């Protein structure tokens, strides 16, 4: 919470140099949806994937995040944000605008960057959510308490190379099985292990509950980013 | 031995020294000459105020803090604000609550033990200031010298500030002349003056140069500015 | 402060004992029904009032204490015995026992060695008195420590002192008396004053016994003042 | 660099020293005492063209009978003239009366001393000239510092500017000065250490009187004393 | 229950000149139907040529003429020993006696 | 005592609340407007205790004026509702709890339908096609309950009123000088200001 | 001066040197303790030493009564075994008074263990310069001896030692209940056991005692105390008609 | 409680941490603010690292803080956030005591105050935020503009600029903003106010915006379109020999 | 008196690093080797009872504790560290989840609870992180059986099988080979005993041994019949009796 000679705050940098080194997190947004995708950091045989959960988490029905960073600084910051969405609900009797969960999360970073002496969190989040003023919507939030709104983004390991596939390959007239399929693809040249395999992935998409009219989460099992990994020749 | 142990008051150095308060000790040094003295009957202040400017105040040196008690500053002018206010708080509570004057030695102790805590707290400061403090109680008349150390003594009498030696070299050969003057104030005053004349390569003490208060068995504590004082140069 | 040095040892506790040797000598000394308190006043200038800057401290009606060192420091550490003592006195009824007061002490001053945001005491402070059952005398060091003792000096001639001590303790293993330990604890207070005496110096003496004081603390003035004076100045031309 | 209370070997505060040191880096304030009133004028120094130089609010109004300018760091200044205001308005609320000058300055001359319950990081970076009139010791001036010393002036200047005017401020003072002699006196000195050419737009007037209190001199009426200043010192 | 209040007797008269003024009072106080003394001052000299006095509940009565002379006091100290005039007197004594709008002192004061 | 009605015809909501002010033993005041504009879609009228009534009323215009400039966006009458209820909620088992009792009355651009909401003191809520707070809906639900048609016009709804007010000038012991009445729809907030000698 | 030598943070290989240090303090007073276990009692033993004349030999101890049933013997500084000896007193009788039983020696243990704990993970605390010997016959576990450390450790002991030469101790007490066979000193009077205790203090540390070079506490059912010179000296009487 | 304090003064009388402050704001966005004869203009710019952006969702350098009153700001986007809503509570508040709308000044001290304070309180950093605030008083129709930096000072300006090369864009607004003549129309002082940018930004592509802010709460934000006819218009017409 | 430093002493370093951390994991690599395997009716969680001389009484010191009637942990690290969080832990099971749903929490939600006390000490002021790492394994109705780790940053992973401490690399690589999603309870215990003996140097029986598992309810440690909808605790303690029967036939 110091200021550099040049006006940066050290803290922050650092605290993104440490997000620079975790697993890949994408999140695309379509016309008809949006997808989140993550890789899991370099696991192991014996690591469960079945009851783990490590970088998609649900905020409420409407609002999932990726995280990108300190997996225990972050569910500090989920259960704070759930929490937040819960009183919105009980305030209003309306779901919380997507907007404003997450310009409440990032005032919360900010806090840790102006007053108190405590480090920053290391977590950077994608949030991918829906509500009826805006429709679809991407965000990114940082330790620095910034947040910017996206098509389609990236946050951790290899942001760069990742930026500059999804530039090349995304288009706004996109359906969300593009997407699902721009992802995995984003991943493939991004990963820093051998190939691609379902136990190195979480999957999320937020589509229109197929036939209702009505807002609908999914968080892909180990089975289903298995078969998706097939249909789209990764296998 | 001097390097890494001046940074709190709540460090020693190696020696057992307290760096942060020896430099509060120093401001006094630094700091425009008083004078202190008294007999039987009497106590008397005389303090040399300093100027800025010649377009300037010269800075008031003495306050009073009860009927029968004040004192003289040298160094930190602001914290003898804060002293000489708790010690108006102190002397104020022994009237409300006992109906006593308060004792010119509980002045003192009561002055020591705020000052101490100072020399023992983390992210507070010692005081900067030195004070001499007249009385005249339930056992006579009374000088004290507090020093931001916390260390209080009884003196018949003294002096602080710049050069102050030369004014407590003189007090100390004058010691059985003056503590005879009893029942005699102008004649204390003018052993205090011209004590405090044995430290000024300044001038000629003008007008607004001088300062003088008194306290005494039929005596208020009372203040004497310039006009006041042009009988005593 | 809350630091251990290598060795382990408290180098700001350390320190502090440096000040406490940089300090006047005081002492005590037990006697067969009481004990008796001495210190050293340095005469810094004739302008000093004699006998007006009292040293010696009382807590309660029945114990003394003086201490060497940062003169303030011991004034903290008295407050606070009194603050102790009436809130025993308040809860138990009974006066507090040396003992128990002896450990009161003990645990403020150790408390001010476990924080970094504090310092240790700059004094050692000689104290004790009369309780239910005898005579006390205790000395505290600024780690905390304290003990009993048969005799005790701190200050710029503690050596001599304790020497001095030493040979009372085994030429009158029966006891000393009240009267006796009065006017030894000038003569010991006066042949410490070699150590320290590029100063001339007032002597200040208390005591706490039975049947000279009925175990009330009280300070020797007057007469029985002169005579130690007398045999101190005696018993070293 | 250690702390913020802490005293050098001299015995001087750090943080105290180096925040005279912010004081000098500021524009000039000068403050003239007489028997008929006490001037006090600014340097305006706008740091632009664009600046509008009204905006710059460098000397203010505490109540009626007292007024103030400032140097240094000026943003630091908003809750010392605030209080000021507080402590002369509550006084006049408890007592039926006018605060006296000095009383005033001591109150905030005490709120300075809250830096290190002390709710103050650092000392402030402003120096205040308070002047004003009460019945007792009729027309005065302060210099207050952020140590919380204060100092009674018959002049003073404060500022970059203050060590060549105050010597011009001891060569012209004199018992007897009048109002208009002063006011002239102060666009002088003030003309003499701006590092800009003085006009109605870059410096500003004041002053206190019994009869009519603090007013702030407007625009125009300070050219024409500007356009007598020049005529004055023409003739000689 | 507690009644915090009592009632001390008493009567007191202040009548303004052109160059003086009086305060007069009887000096009886008393409890129900007992006195409790036949000489007790209430009318008192305040410094700064300012009588008071403050009648009805003997024990608010004097908290007040304490808490004024020590005012007065505290004026002298903080304002230059400035002479508190009458009307900034009567003013202070306001906020004294409003200060305990909601635990009054039962008395009826003049100066 | 003073007279708050609430009525929701087809295309928008008409409030009615009478303009007499009485403490004690004196009319102080005949033209009171006993409503605040929370939003341009919604207006809430109030009646209760003396000083509570006005200090609740702009302390919630307050609340959703900074959320509209927060969001650049209106709030629904649901939502606007929905926050009013639970500071009574929260109100009532304070130290001293508001005495206010609120209609509130808005147009749903989202949803293009006019809505009012009944909300008393204790933060009792509910969406009615009529409502009232105090004496007088011990007169007008029971006419309402006749007279009323959920598609009626503005026109219509105005004159439903006629007969509430007419009914309460009737049967009401106290003089409440008549009412001031406002009309919320699509565009917004418009005042009748003619309607007591119409 | 490396902030991880002053305060209680790790260091780069994962040590805590104000910790190591403390665990240096507890031999300051060259002093060393034994406890071991009877068949119905408990004894513990330490050296005294009163090198100054002028001390009252009386008031020097390093064994402390924390209740009727608990005593613990202290190594290191006395500022800090005293600390620790008020707070376990304090603990001792608020655990009676919330629960209606007297506290176990090993829960007492363990609390003062967590409080140690603490100040292993607080900066603003330093550690203890202590090791504390808990002994009692616990109603629930009979002979009883529990040992605290400045790093919060705490365990159960059939016998154990501490100070300066404790290794030696230790080895000389392992190798008796190597031949023994059993976790206790097969005697049913408290004497004997004292008397056992005192020969391997002997033994271990070449050194013959005089009553006044130690220091003995005892804890039987329902009472822990300490001994007196005399008593003492009856112990040392009868070791010398044996051995 | 940490009140560690960490403003504070050096030997020369500087305080570091808000010179530092302003280094944030001179590595910020560059910000315009030009005032006519009936209206006063706002301008911002926008960066280039990254542009597979959604422009819908975003939020704007221009913030309203009542319906009167716009704040824009270089520096940290973050600290920016928490002066707006501290600013437009404050106007809620100030509606609510006094029934009236904040005067563009009030508002500007109010905002200039808090900077200040965070310049001065144990254990906070100064913000890394300048601001311009605009708009019209109520009941009033000439034109207001106020500049704050992190120091907590605040002063008028007939046209000011801050951020990054706000030096070069300052230059052009001193030659060409006329005292006498300030740009008489909405029209011709939106002029002014491209014309300023066009030295920083490239293009006036996605990345140069523009609010117009008229009496009684008149304040309408420009299309990409409206300002394309600004720029097509100067790059051709000023540049012929 | 009082508290001082009211900042993180773990902070990030320029490369990203949180020493503290770092440094805490580094402690726990010193620490004595302990594992957990998961089966299909059961987990074990075991380690070595590394005692300090023979005169120490192994069975007084608890290095795998019971947490709720389903849940034990086991740790690698600092033992004091260890002990307090297990007291901390058995706590929040309470004031958290059954003070408020009356039943023990399932396990990945205590599990998060510990983490969330760990993390709290990777950020507070004034503290440093706890130099531990913990094996959490356990049972609840909607989930089955599982098996955590916590480091001390306050992350958690759930594992089929793993090991902490000293001699883990090693034990990872044994248990990756030898584990299969079929293995019964037995068999993992029998797999647990192996792969502990790769670990320890002395000896190596059932008094230097601590092993736990999370099983079928156990009725006879409920303590009262005649309700019979509960049937007791999952958890149990192995006895140095049972460890060395199975030594045995090894």
């Amino acid at each position: 919470t110091i200021f550099s000679p040049e006006g940066r705050l050290y803290q922050v940098e650092y605290a993104l140099e440490s997000i620079s080194h975790a697993g890949t997190a994408i999140g695309i947004m379509a016309s008809d949806g949006i997808v989140l995708a993550a890789e899991r950091k370099v696991t192991s045989t014996l690591l469960e994937q079945d009851t783990s959960t490590e970088k998609l988490y649900k905020l409420n029905d409407k609002i999932a995040v990726a995280v990108a960073g300190l997996t225990a600084d972050a569910e500090i910051l989920i259960n704070t944000a759930r929490i937040h969405a819960q009183n919105y609900l009980k305030t209003y009797n309306e779901d919380i605008p997507v907007e404003i969960l997450v310009r409440r999360l990032s005032d919360i970073k900010q806090g840790y960057t102006q007053h108190g002496g405590l480090r920053p969190f290391g977590v950077s989040f994608i949030y991918a959510g829906y509500d009826d003023r805006y429709g679809y919507q991407l965000y990114t939030s940082n330790p620095s308490g910034n947040y910017t709104g996206w098509k389609a983004i990236s946050v951790g390991a290899n942001t760069s190379a990742a930026q500059t596939l999804l530039q090349m390959d995304y288009k706004d007239d996109m359906k969300v099985d593009d997407a699902i399929e721009l992802a995995l693809k984003t991943l493939s040249k991004t990963t820093d292990s051998s190939a691609l395999t379902y136990d190195r992935l979480e999957f999320a998409t937020i589509r229109k509950g197929a036939n209702d009219g009505e807002v609908y989460q999914k968080i892909f099992k180990p089975q289903e980013i298995k078969d998706i990994l097939v249909k789209t020749g990764i296998t | 031995f001097r390097n890494n142990y001046d940074g709190d008051t709540v460090t020693f150095s190696p020696t057992g020294r307290l760096f942060q308060v020896e430099y509060a000790l120093e401001a006094i040094k630094q700091g425009s000459v008083t004078v202190g003295l008294r007999s039987n009957t009497h106590a008397v202040l005389v303090a040399l105020k300093r100027n800025a400017d010649e377009l300037s105040s010269y800075q008031k040196k003495i306050i009073k803090c009860d009927e029968h008690m004040g004192l003289s500053l040298a160094g930190l002018a602001p914290d003898a604000r804060v002293l000489s206010n708790y010690l108006r708080q102190q002397c104020n509570y022994s009237s409300l609550v006992f109906n006593r004057k308060l004792a010119v030695e509980r002045a003192g102790h009561l002055l020591c033990d705020k000052a101490q805590k100072n020399t023992q707290s983390y992210g507070g400061r010692p005081y900067g200031v030195g004070l001499l403090i007249i009385g005249y109680d339930k056992s006579g008349a009374h000088l004290l010298e507090f020093q931001p150390s916390g260390n209080v003594t009884e003196l018949y009498g003294t002096a602080i500030g710049a050069r102050s030696q030369g004014a407590k070299t003189y007090l100390e050969r004058t010691l059985d002349t003056f503590i005879k003057i009893d029942g005699n104030p102008d004649e204390l005053i003018k052993a205090g003056v011209e004590a405090i004349s044995q430290s000024l390569r300044d001038e000629s003490l003008t007008v607004d140069n001088l300062s003088i208060a008194i306290v005494g068995k039929d005596t208020p504590f009372t203040i004497y500015d310039g006009e006041a004082v042009a009988k005593y140069i | 402060n809350s630091v251990f040095s290598p060795d382990g040892r408290n180098f700001q506790v350390e320190y502090a004992v440096k000040a406490v040797e940089n300090g006047t000598t005081s002492i005590g000394i037990k006697c067969n029904d009481g004990v008796v308190f001495a210190v050293e006043k340095l005469i810094t200038s004739k302008l000093l009032v004699p006998q007006k800057n009292v040293k010696i401290q009382v807590v309660d009606r029945h114990i003394g204490c003086v201490y060497s060192g940062l003169i303030p420091d011991g004034r903290h550490l008295v407050n606070r015995g009194r603050e102790e003592a009436a809130s025993f006195k308040k809860l138990y009824k009974t006066p507090i026992p040396i003992p128990a007061f002896a450990d009161r002490l003990g645990q403020y001053v150790q408390a001010h060695t476990l924080y970094n945001s504090v310092r240790p005491f700059g004094v050692s402070t000689i104290f004790g008195g009369v309780d239910k059952n005898g005579a006390h005398l205790y000395m505290l060091e600024p780690s905390g420590s304290y003990w009993g003792y048969k005799g005790a000096a701190t200050g710029k001639g503690r050596q001599s002192a304790k020497a001095e001590l030493e040979k009372l303790v085994d030429h009158h293993p029966e006891g000393l008396s009240a009267r006796e330990a009065v006017k030894q604890a000038a003569k010991i207070i006066y042949l410490a004053h070699e150590d320290n005496k590029e100063k001339d110096f007032e002597l200040e003496i208390s005591w706490c016994s039975l049947s000279e004081t009925n175990g009330l603390h009280k300070f020797v003035k007057g007469d029985l003042l002169q005579e130690a004076i007398d045999f101190a100045q005696k018993e070293i031309n | 660099d250690r702390g913020v209370s802490t005293f050098s070997p001299e015995g001087r505060l750090f943080q105290v020293e180096y925040s005279l040191e912010a004081i000098k880096l500021g524009s000039t304030a000068i403050g003239i005492a007489t028997k008929e009133g006490v001037v006090l004028g600014v340097e305006k120094r706008a740091t632009s063209p664009l600046l509008e130089s009204d905006s710059i609010e460098k000397i203010v109004e505490i109540d009626r009978h007292i007024g103030c300018a400032m140097s240094g760091l000026t943003a630091d200044a908003r809750s010392m003239i605030e209080h000021a205001r507080t402590a002369a308005v509550t006084h006049n609320l408890y007592y039926d009366e006018d605060i006296n000058v000095e009383s005033l300055t001591q109150s905030v001359c005490d709120l300075a001393l809250r830096f290190g319950e002390r709710l103050m990081s650092r000392p402030f970076g402003v120096a205040l000239l308070i002047a004003g009139h009460d019945a007792d010791d009729g027309y005065q001036l302060f210099h207050a510092e952020p140590s919380g010393t204060f100092y009674r002036y018959n002049a003073k200047a404060i500022g970059s500017g203050s060590e060549g005017a105050q010597a011009e401020l001891l060569n012209e003072w004199h018992s007897s000065l009048t109002l208009k002699e002063a006011e002239l006196l102060v666009l002088k000195i003030l003309k003499q250490v701006m590092e800009e050419k003085l006009d109605e737009n870059n410096a500003q007037l004041s002053c206190i009187t019994k009869q009519d209190g603090f007013k702030i001199y407007d625009n125009e009426k300070t050219a024409e004393l500007i356009k007598e200043l020049k005529e004055k010192e023409a003739a000689e | 229950q507690f009644n915090p209040y009592g009632d001390n007797g008493g009567t007191i008269l202040g009548i303004a000149g052109e160059d003086f003024a009086v305060l007069a009072g009887d000096t009886r106080n008393i409890t129900d139907y007992s006195i409790n003394s036949r000489y007790e001052p209430k009318v008192f000299d305040c410094g700064d040529n300012i009588v008071m006095s403050a009648n009805g509940f003997a024990a608010d009565g004097d908290a007040l003429v304490k808490r004024f002379k020590n005012s007065v006091k505290w004026y002298h100290f903080d304002h230059n020993d400035k002479k508190l005039s009458i009307n900034s007197a009567a003013r202070n004594i306001q906020h004294l006696l409003y200060g305990k709008r909601f635990f009054p002192y039962y008395v009826h004061t003049i100066i | 005592m003073d007279i708050i009605l609430g009525i929701r015809v087809q295309d928008s909501v008409i409030l009615a609340s009478s303009k007499a002010v009485t403490r004690g033993i004196s009319v102080l005041k005949d033209s009171d407007d006993k409503t605040r504009q929370l939003s341009p879609h919604t207006l809430m009228s109030f009646a209760g205790e003396a000083g509570d009534t006005v200090q609740f009323a702009e302390y919630i215009q307050a609340n959703i004026q900074l959320y509209s400039i927060r969001e650049d966006y209106e709030l629904s009458p649901q939502a606007v509702s929905s926050f009013v209820r639970q500071e009574l909620a929260k109100s009532i088992r304070s130290r001293r709890p508001y005495q206010v009792n609120v209609l509130i009355g808005g147009y749903d651009k989202k949803k293009n339908k006019p809505e009012l909401y009944q909300i008393d003191y204790l933060g009792t809520k509910v969406e009615l096609p009529y409502g009232a707070h105090g004496y007088s809906g011990f007169y007008t639900f029971s006419l309402l309950d006749h007279h009323y048609r959920p598609d009626m016009t503005t026109e219509e709804g105005l004159d439903l009123l006629k007969l509430c007010v007419q009914e309460l000038e009737k049967r009401m012991p106290m003089d409440f000088k008549g009412v001031i009445v406002k009309i919320v729809d699509k565009d917004g907030i418009r005042q009748v200001d003619d309607f007591q000698a119409q | 001066a490396g902030y991880d030598r002053h305060i209680t943070i790790f260091s780069p290989e994962g040590r805590l040197y104000q910790v190591e240090y403390a665990f240096k303090a507890t031999n300051q007073t060259n002093i060393n303790s034994l406890a071991v276990r009877g068949k119905d009692c408990t004894v513990v033993i330490s050296q005294k030493k009163v090198p100054d004349k002028l001390l009252d030999p009386t008031t020097v101890s390093y064994i402390f009564c924390i209740s009727r049933t608990i005593g613990m013997v202290v190594n290191g500084p006395i500022p800090d075994a005293r600390n620790a000896a008020l707070r376990a007193k304090a603990e001792a009788a608020e655990f009676r008074y919330k629960y209606g039983y007297d506290m176990p020696c090993d829960v007492l243990a363990k609390r003062m263990a967590n409080l140690s704990q603490i100040y292993t993970q607080r900066a603003y605390m330093r550690p203890l310069g202590v090791i504390l010997t808990f002994v009692s016959v616990d109603e629930e576990l009979g002979p009883s001896i529990y040992k605290t450390d400045p790093a919060g450790y705490y365990v159960g002991y059939k016998a154990t030692a501490t100070g300066p030469k404790q290794q030696e101790i230790t080895t000389n007490l392992e190798n008796h209940f190597k031949k023994s066979k059993i976790d206790h000193i097969n005697e049913e009077s408290w004497e004997k056991v004292v008397e056992f205790a005192i020969t391997h203090m002997i033994d271990a540390l070449g050194t013959e005692f005089s009553k006044n070079d130690l220091e003995v506490g005892v804890a039987t059912k329902d009472k822990f105390f300490t001994l007196s010179a005399e008593n003492i000296e009856e112990r040392l009487v009868a070791i010398a008609e044996q051995d | 409680g940490y009140d560690r304090a960490l403003s504070i003064f050096s030997p020369d009388g500087h305080i570091f941490q808000v010179e530092y402050a302003l280094e944030a704001v001179k590595r910020g966005t560059c910000a315009v603010g030009v005032k006519g004869k009936n209206c006063v203009v706002l301008g911002c710019e926008r960066r280039s690292t990254l542009k597979l952006q959604d422009t819908r969702i975003t939020p704007s350098k221009v913030s309203k803080i009542d319906s009167h009153v716009v704040l824009s700001f270089s520096g940290l986007n973050a600290d920016s956030r928490i002066l707006i809503e501290k600013a437009r509570v404050e106007a809620q508040s100030h509606r609510l005591t006094l029934e009236d709308p904040v005067t563009v000044e009030y508002l500007t001290r109010y905002v200039a105050g808090v900077q200040q304070r965070y310049t001065q309180s144990g254990g906070v950093r100064p913000f890394g935020v300048s601001t311009l605030i605009a708009g019209f008083d109520p009941r009033d129709d000439e034109p207001k503009l106020y500049q704050t930096e992190p120091s907590g000072i605040y002063s008028s300006w007939s046209a000011q600029t801050i951020g990054r090369n706000s030096k070069t864009v300052r230059e052009f607004l001193e030659k060409n903003y006329d005292r006498k003549e300030p740009p008489a129309t909405v029209e011709e002082c939106v002029k002014l106010t491209v014309r300023s940018l066009l030295e920083v930004v490239q293009t006036g592509a996605k990345n140069i915006e523009i609010t117009v802010v008229k009496p009684d709460s008149d304040i309408v934000a420009l299309s990409s379109e409206e300002i394309n006819q600004y720029v097509t218009q100067i790059e051709q017409e000023k540049q012929e020999q | 008196m009082t508290d001082r430093y009211s900042f993180s002493l773990t902070t990030f370093s320029p490369s990203g690093k949180l020493g503290q951390i770092d440094y805490a994991l580094t402690a726990v690599k010193q620490g004595v080797t302990s594992l957990g395997i998961k089966a299909t009716n059961g987990v074990v969680i075991a380690t070595e009872k590394k005692s300090s001389s023979p005169l120490a009484m192994s069975e007084t010191l608890s290095k795998v504790s019971l947490l709720t009637p389903d849940i034990g942990a086991v740790y690698s690290g600092m033992g004091p560290d260890y002990r307090v969080l297990v007291d901390k832990s058995r706590k929040v099971a309470h004031t958290s989840y059954k003070r408020i749903y009356g039943e023990y929490p399932p396990t990945k939600l205590l599990v998060s609870e510990v983490a969330k006390i760990m993390q709290e000490a990777t950020q507070s002021g004034g503290v440093r992180p706890f130099g531990v790492s913990l094996l959490i394994a356990g049972h609840d109705e909607f989930n089955g059986f599982s098996l955590y780790q916590v480091d001390p940053s306050g992350s958690y992973f759930p594992w089929k099988a793993t090991a902490i401490g000293k001699g883990s690399v090693a034990a990872k690589t044994f248990l990756e080979k030898r584990w299969n999603d079929e293995l019964e309870l037995e068999d993992a215990i029998h797999i647990a005993l192996l792969t502990l003996k790769e670990s320890v140097e002395g000896e190596f029986n059932g008094d230097t041994i601590e092993l736990a598992i999370i099983g079928d309810e156990n009725p006879d440690l409920l303590g009262y019949t005649g309700i019979p909808t509960d049937k007791g605790p999952r958890f149990r303690k192995l006895t140095s009796q049972e460890i060395n029967d199975r030594l045995e036939a090894l």
